[PDB]
């Protein structure tokens, strides 16, 4: 069962890859939120102190 | 000073917690 066997395990390995794909891509995306937030959170201070 | 390291130590968790799942996948 050489061919189809290893092909199926490569299939499943691919699947594992895509779950990794998500976790990483949207972990970056979610970090973007507070990445933004801190900016304006300093910014209103930056505007009004002067 | 004591302020300084705390971030890294706390971030260590956030750093460390990463190792938890991706290994667990396999």
């Amino acid at each position: 069962a050489t061919a189809i066997e290893r092909a199926d395990q490569l299939a499943k390995s691919a699947v594992a890859q895509e779950k990794a794909l998500k976790r990483a891509e949207e972990r970056a995306q979610q970090l973007r939120a507070r990445l933004d937030a801190m900016q304006e959170a300093q910014d209103q201070v930056r505007r009004d102190h002067e | 000073l004591i302020q300084a390291e705390e971030r890294e130590v706390s971030a260590r968790l956030a750093a460390a917690e990463t190792a938890l799942g991706e290994s667990d996948a396999r």
